[PDB]
């Protein structure tokens, strides 16, 4: 976290100070046609990344998702919806993993679940070592 | 006790899975309103003896049969125990204001409160009409624009009503 | 009412919208084979999460150098950023399936992505291998010829829409070549 | 389960008190470590799949006997490893649960409460278990104060077994 | 039976009460609906040749196992007598749509059906899809209107939720 | 509170401050056409991310030697600095639209801007080309005449505030002329 | 308490059934009634401090023998009981106008009423001599609305059939 | 049994007042929102066979120790009773919302089912996992966001009403608790 790479020779200091550097007033708007509609300004540091020639910060990772409710022959209650949120991907890829090592996972809507995999077979606490000594 | 963050822990511990990403942006909406929660509990407990004695006074005005001799709240032992329970609901409602759910109000104070009152014989319809004075003396207290800057806190005053009507239907 | 759909995709923010029963009849009448097409987008997005989890791990299964130290699937934020780049193109190709064109695909998703990937150090031929699995995975879900899953459908063919996504997935691979 | 909100309430109740300005400040600091702890347990689920068995291989390459010993209490055969995608996932689950509430709540009653009885009578010695999450504390991919708040409840779970 | 007009005077008869104001109030809300409720049954009657021509064989179009040797829908004395029994169910809701109540279903058809059809070598699942195709076929402005269709749906599902 | 708008800026310190509902109409009575002017800023800052990206890429795709090795829009730290540089001149012209004068834009942004660019080797003929695309966007957004995104507004004319921002962009181009 | 809602669910508890489509057009019967119902209720509260006097002196403008010695209205602390007891009858009328039934009358004012009027030597028809003056005093567009007067007078029909 | 219309009467009875215009203002707005509640409970009772399907086949996959020989849902009478014990408790809250008052739920069933259940031997934590599986099953239906069946309503926002059936079902679970 210290990418001193602006070569940056000190010849910009007589025209732009160090504290007043890349700082601009950002204007905020709570405009919702309501009684509590506020306008506000704040003055923060401005950062950017190199990707934003074609994918700017409003359009960053916003892809149109589709949700379809359709029962069989139920077009009077069937519906389509459309939104583009800030879409995150699925949960991360695991370890390389050797002769199995109980491959992990996760699924379902309410909660993340997550089980345990022995490469296809999903053991997950059945206690196969069941040997009393009578 | 449980607050709102302790809800979805135990609402996913029996479910088993981790915290999903579609829930927590509603919970990071709640910390935007975290500063409009703590003024509002400070509005109630600064006036915590002027909502009690101004509403017990307006209770015995309309119902003179409680302070008449042979009434329920007649003696000085049972007057002090009427002002005690009128302040007890004012604590456990404001405990539920700061937390985000009802589940300390109706687990430590409302779980058998009307069946406490049926055994003692107090009029359980009449404690609800003292609480609804304290509802109107506190919702109209928490809409002042002095001490705070202005802005729409209309979402957070319905939660303060919604536990005052939860004690209004607990005691009957 | 595709103007109501296009105003959702042009506002560049998070906004939910949905269709009632009257405007869905305007959707089914304006777009040809709408009984076929709305099935074909539903067969993908019901199993879109397994499609992005299989294909980039199949990219690991053929190119194991990405999870090397120094590879591009190391440092698990960057591994999730490859998963985040997995999921945007599936939502964008499904709307390209739904609108019947690639004109929303080119400007919002495919413009300058080759210049983005060669500036970020992204191995673009590895993503060609990852998106070629997606061309096979979308065809087996549109034709319902998946080996492990079979969803119920109405009878008939979908080979126009099965060939239309191969036109759409080749536009992604031509954009990043 | 002891949230930092809920002991402002429980140490205003045993004295029989309204919520004064003392306990109003302790819930303000819970609202100040809110955002810096909520990026931790969100994105730790986003990289959770590598962290389960990438930490398990950081135990068997520390301990070769745990795959080689004849016993039920190890990951030697294929049935012990299926418990080892479960019994150290519980350690990865409750460290996410502590960063929701901003305190050491859920692992204080679910995990650590009555644990030596489980350890001595299964011979599940925590010399694997400390190193099971010692891979997690340095290979999570997190920087800044999000790193130090995610590492705050990991080494509380270290010191309870050590 | 039970309609709205008999259910106030039956609890008035079990205590011997006079017709009170609440008894006078309970009749009024039928008049707000039966402008639109009594005109749904006349569309149900003139189309009755074609709805069970559509939905009565739709549960044969999902089920070719109903025509096996030793079944209910196998031959012309039992194929056409399936259309004997299924157009009573169109007729039964035509008697429910005009009374405003759930009366002539469990007066005539719903009353003790689980000890009828557990004898006749009949699944109840064949009875499901004949009206399950009939109910989801409702688009709003053509067979119905807006405020007419809020309760014809409620008579479509009332036989569904009873026998199942 | 227009001075307390300025007191966000002039104490050089990062805060947040707002204006409430009763405090709005004191500013709305003072500033003429404030219902137009608060719409004029909100047409810009709702698309402030998209305004810099079409401005910088039109500078790139017309002057293709800038992204050369040796060009000044190579070496992605230097690309991200140029995207940061278009943002600060967008927020300062947006605050000049709110305050009604360019006198906070002249000293904070444009003062010393000329020779600090030849201090680093910025091609200022491309920079005047870069800000002129933002001059074409802001007259499209305020007049609601953008070719792809229309927005909902109260009906009327906004041709004075279209010319004022186009006056205020010309002070940026004359500062680096 | 007898209301318009208590008939619906205590029958449905005795039926062992859900609230059907039949059970809810007493509730559409409620809300068409309850618009012009409650205009009568608040209008009574803007006059009633005179109304229990102006109908209360009418039974003393009918039966002057109550002011004799040995009788019920013999002195002033017994005559203010007679205005206590007639205000509590007309306090149950506006309660009966809110709930839309007759339950507050038939538990607090009618149930057990005529067994204590005999034993305390009070006339059972001097009460209905008083609220008869409440019944003719209506001119229907002025005090009430044009429909709300009949729905207020229908509760005056209930209580004079309770004491007579 | 109490009604909400009856609730203001005993409010006005120990107070010994008449009915004023003050507390009347809650109930006249309750009239015009009565049809919206009447558009709610008809779909609760008409998808009730699905809600008692997923009451008991859903709770048994997350503790299958009751179908084990020796469990508390093993025999086909207790299999029959658990299908029957859940279809009465949603029949009672369909009565309870039209009155609006929870006391009709309390005096009929919620006074004393807990004292029977430890003499009938059934566990209460299994019950509240089967209570809460009907809780989110209910609140999908009032809002029309259910997946496999979507029904006919009007357009609005009944989230004040959708909290109320969630305000019932926790007290259903807290009664067994
Ligand atoms: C207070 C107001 C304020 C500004 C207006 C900007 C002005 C500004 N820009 C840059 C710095 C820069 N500005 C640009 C921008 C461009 N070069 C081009 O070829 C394009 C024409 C254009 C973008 C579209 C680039 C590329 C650099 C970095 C140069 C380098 O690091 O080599 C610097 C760096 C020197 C230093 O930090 O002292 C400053 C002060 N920053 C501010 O703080
Ligand atoms: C609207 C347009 C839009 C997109 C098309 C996506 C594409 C996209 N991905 C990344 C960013 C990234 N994308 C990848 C993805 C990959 N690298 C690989 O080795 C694999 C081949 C592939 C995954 C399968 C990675 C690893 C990063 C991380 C680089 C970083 O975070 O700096 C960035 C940020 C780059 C920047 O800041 O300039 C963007 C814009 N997101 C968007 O907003
Ligand atoms: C220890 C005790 C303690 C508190 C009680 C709060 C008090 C508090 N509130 C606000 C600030 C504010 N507070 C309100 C609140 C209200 N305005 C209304 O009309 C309602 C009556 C009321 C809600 C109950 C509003 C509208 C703002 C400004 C908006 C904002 O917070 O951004 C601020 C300034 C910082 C900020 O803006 O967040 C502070 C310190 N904070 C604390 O540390
Ligand atoms: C509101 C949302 C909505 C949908 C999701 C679709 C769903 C849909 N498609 C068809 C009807 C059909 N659906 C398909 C589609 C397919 N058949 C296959 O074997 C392929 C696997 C799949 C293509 C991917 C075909 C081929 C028909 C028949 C021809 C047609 O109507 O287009 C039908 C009528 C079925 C019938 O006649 O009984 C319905 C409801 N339509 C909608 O209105
Ligand atoms: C370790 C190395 C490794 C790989 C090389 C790949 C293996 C793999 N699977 C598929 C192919 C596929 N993968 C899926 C995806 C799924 N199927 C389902 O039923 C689920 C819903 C979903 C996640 C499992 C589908 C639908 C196909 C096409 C049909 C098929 O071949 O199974 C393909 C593309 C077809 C091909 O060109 O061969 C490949 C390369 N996966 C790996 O793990
Ligand atoms: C008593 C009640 C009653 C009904 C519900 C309908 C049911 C119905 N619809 C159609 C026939 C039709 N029905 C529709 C309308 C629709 N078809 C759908 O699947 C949509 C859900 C819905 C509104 C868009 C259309 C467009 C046709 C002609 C094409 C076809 O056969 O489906 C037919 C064939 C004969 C005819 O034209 O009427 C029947 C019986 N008719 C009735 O008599
Ligand atoms: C490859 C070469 C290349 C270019 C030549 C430019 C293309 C370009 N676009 C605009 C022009 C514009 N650009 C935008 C910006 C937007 N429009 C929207 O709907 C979004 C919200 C937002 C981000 C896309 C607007 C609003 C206009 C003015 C409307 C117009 O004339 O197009 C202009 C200025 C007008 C002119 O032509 O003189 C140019 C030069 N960009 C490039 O990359
Ligand atoms: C809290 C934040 C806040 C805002 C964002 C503005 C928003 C705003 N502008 C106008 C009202 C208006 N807004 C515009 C502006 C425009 N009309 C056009 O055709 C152009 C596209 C655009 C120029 C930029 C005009 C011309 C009027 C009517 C004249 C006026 O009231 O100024 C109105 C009143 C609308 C009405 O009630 O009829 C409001 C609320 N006001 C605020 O208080
Ligand atoms: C809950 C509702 C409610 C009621 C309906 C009344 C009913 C009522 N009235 C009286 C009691 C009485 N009521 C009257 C009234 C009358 N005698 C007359 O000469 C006239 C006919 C008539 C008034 C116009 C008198 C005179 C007594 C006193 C009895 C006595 O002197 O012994 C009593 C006995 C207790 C007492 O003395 O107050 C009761 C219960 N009170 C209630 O609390
Ligand atoms: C809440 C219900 C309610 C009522 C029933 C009346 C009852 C009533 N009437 C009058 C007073 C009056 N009331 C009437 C009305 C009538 N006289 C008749 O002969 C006709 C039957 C009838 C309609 C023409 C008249 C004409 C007077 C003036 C004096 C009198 O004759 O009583 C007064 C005195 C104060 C006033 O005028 O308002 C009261 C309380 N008012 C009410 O507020
Ligand atoms: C354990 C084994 C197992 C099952 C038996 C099913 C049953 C099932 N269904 C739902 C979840 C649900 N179940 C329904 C019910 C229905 N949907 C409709 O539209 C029909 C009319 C109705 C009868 C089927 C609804 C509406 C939801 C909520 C999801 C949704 O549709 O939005 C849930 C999640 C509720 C929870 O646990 O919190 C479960 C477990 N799924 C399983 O995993
Ligand atoms: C108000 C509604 C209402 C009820 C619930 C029942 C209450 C009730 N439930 C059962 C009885 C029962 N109830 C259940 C149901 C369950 N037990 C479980 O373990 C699961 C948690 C749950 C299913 C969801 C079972 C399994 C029996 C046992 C039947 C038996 O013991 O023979 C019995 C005994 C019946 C008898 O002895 O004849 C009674 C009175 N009656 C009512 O009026
Ligand atoms: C014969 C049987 C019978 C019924 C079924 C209801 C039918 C019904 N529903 C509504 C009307 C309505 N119902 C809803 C309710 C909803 N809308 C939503 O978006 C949610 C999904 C859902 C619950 C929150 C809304 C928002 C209205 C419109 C507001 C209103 O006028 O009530 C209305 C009033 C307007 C109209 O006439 O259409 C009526 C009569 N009443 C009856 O007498
Ligand atoms: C932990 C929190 C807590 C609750 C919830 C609580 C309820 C409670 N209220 C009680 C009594 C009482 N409560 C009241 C109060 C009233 N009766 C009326 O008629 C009025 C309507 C109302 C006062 C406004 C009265 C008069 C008593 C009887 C006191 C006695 O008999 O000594 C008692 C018997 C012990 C006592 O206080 O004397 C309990 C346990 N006590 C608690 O400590």
């Amino acid at each position: 976290t210290v990418d001193k790479e602006a070569p940056r020779p000190e010849l910009y200091n007589k025209y732009f100070s160090a504290d007043r550097l890349h700082k601009a007033p950002e204007i905020l708007f709570e405009y919702n046609k309501t009684k509590y509609d506020r306008v506000g300004v704040r003055y923060t540091e401005v950062t950017s990344k190199a990707s934003e020639r074609f994918f700017p910060k409003s359009r960053m990772n916003r892809a149109p998702v589709i949700e379809i409710s359709y029962r069989e022959g139920a077009v009077s209650t069937a519906s389509v919806s459309l939104s583009m949120p800030e879409i995150s991907g699925p949960p991360a890829l695991p370890f390389p993993v050797p002769k199995g090592d109980v491959t992990t996972t996760m699924v379902t809507d309410p909660t993340t679940g997550r089980l345990k995999l022995e490469f296809k077979v999903d053991g997950a606490a059945v206690s196969a070592y069941s040997d009393p000594r009578a | 006790m449980l607050d709102a963050f302790a809800k979805v822990v135990a609402q996913a511990d029996a479910r088993g899975e981790f915290l999903s990403n579609t829930q927590i942006d509603a919970l990071s909406k709640m910390v935007k309103e975290g500063n409009q929660r703590l003024d509002i509990v400070n509005k109630v407990t600064s006036n915590a003896s002027a909502i009690v004695t101004n509403s017990a006074r307006a209770l015995f005005a309309e119902q003179p049969q409680l302070i008449q001799p042979g009434g329920n709240a007649y003696t000085s032992r049972r007057m002090a125990a009427c002002l005690r329970d009128m302040e007890i609901v004012l604590r456990y409602v404001s405990y539920a204001m700061i937390a985000g759910d009802s589940s300390v109000l109706d687990d430590r104070c409302l779980n058998g409160l009307r069946e406490t009152y049926q055994a003692l014989g107090t009029p359980g319809s009449s404690v609800a009409v003292a609480i609804q004075k304290m509802k109107d003396a506190s919702v109209a207290l928490a809409n002042d624009t002095t001490g705070t800057p202005i802005g729409d806190c209309s979402s957070l005053v319905a939660e303060l009503a919604g536990y005052f009507d939860r004690a209004a239907v607990s005691v009957v | 009412m595709l103007d109501a759909f296009s105003r959702v995709v042009v506002n560049s923010d998070a906004k939910a919208a949905y269709v009632g029963g009257s405007d869905l009849q305007a959707l089914k009448s304006f777009i040809a084979d709408g009984n076929k097409r709305l099935d074909a987008v539903n067969s993908i997005v019901s199993n879109a999460s397994c499609m992005v989890s299989d294909a980039v791990s199949g990219m690991i299964c053929e190119n194991p150098g990405l999870i090397s130290p120094g590879g591009n699937c190391y440092t698990n934020r960057r591994m999730a950023a490859c998963l985040r780049d997995g999921e945007i193109i599936l939502r964008y190709v499904s709307y390209a399936l739904l609108a019947g064109d690639a004109s929303v695909l080119e400007d919002r998703c495919l413009n300058g992505l080759k210049e983005t990937y060669i500036a970020l150090g992204v191995p673009t031929n590895s993503s060609i291998r990852a998106v070629s699995i997606m061309k096979a995975q979308a065809v087996a879900f549109i034709t319902n010829t998946a080996t492990e899953r079979k969803m119920s459908f109405a009878a008939g063919d979908c080979t126009s829409l099965a060939s239309e996504v191969a036109s759409y997935f080749d536009r992604v691979g031509a954009a990043i070549s | 389960m002891k949230t930092p909100i809920t002991e402002a309430i429980a140490t205003a109740d045993n004295q029989g008190r309204f919520l004064s300005n003392t306990e109003l400040q302790a819930v303000n600091g819970r609202y100040q470590r809110a955002t810096a702890s909520l990026t931790a347990a969100k994105a730790l689920t986003g990289s959770a799949q590598r962290l389960i068995t990438g930490a398990a291989q950081a135990v068997y390459n520390k301990f070769p006997y745990t795959t080689q010993m004849p016993g039920p209490a190890y990951a030697s055969s294929a049935i012990g490893k299926a418990k080892c995608a479960r019994d150290i996932g519980y350690y990865l689950r409750m460290v996410t649960y502590c960063l929701v509430v901003g305190g050491t709540g859920p692992m204080d009653e679910y995990l650590v409460a009555g644990l030596e009885e489980i350890n001595r009578s299964f011979d599940l010695s925590p010399s694997w278990y400390i190193e099971a999450l010692q891979y997690i504390k340095n290979s999570h991919g997190l920087s800044g104060q999000v790193a130090n708040e995610a590492n705050a409840y990991i080494d509380y779970a270290i010191n309870t077994l050590s | 039976m039970k309609s709205v007009i008999t259910t106030v005077v039956s609890a008035a008869d079990a205590a011997g009460r006079f017709p009170s104001n609440s008894d006078l109030e309970s009749i009024q809300g039928n008049i707000q609906r039966s402008a639109a409720r009594l005109e749904a049954a006349e569309k149900l009657a003139g189309n009755h040749e074609a709805v069970v021509k559509e939905a009565g064989d739709a549960c044969f179009a999902k089920y070719a196992y109903l025509k096996n040797p030793g079944e209910a829908g196998e031959n012309q004395e039992k194929i056409n007598k399936c259309y004997r029994d299924v157009d009573h169910y169109m007729r039964l809701v035509n008697y429910c749509l005009v009374v405003g109540g759930t009366g002539p279903l469990d007066e005539w058809g719903i009353a003790g059906a689980r000890e009828v059809y557990r004898t006749l070598n009949l699944p109840t699942s064949a009875y499901v899809a004949s009206i399950a195709y009939t109910r989801d076929r409702l688009c709003v402005p053509r067979d119905m209107s807006a405020q007419a269709g809020v309760e014809f749906s409620a008579y479509l599902d009332y036989l569904i939720n009873a026998l199942s």
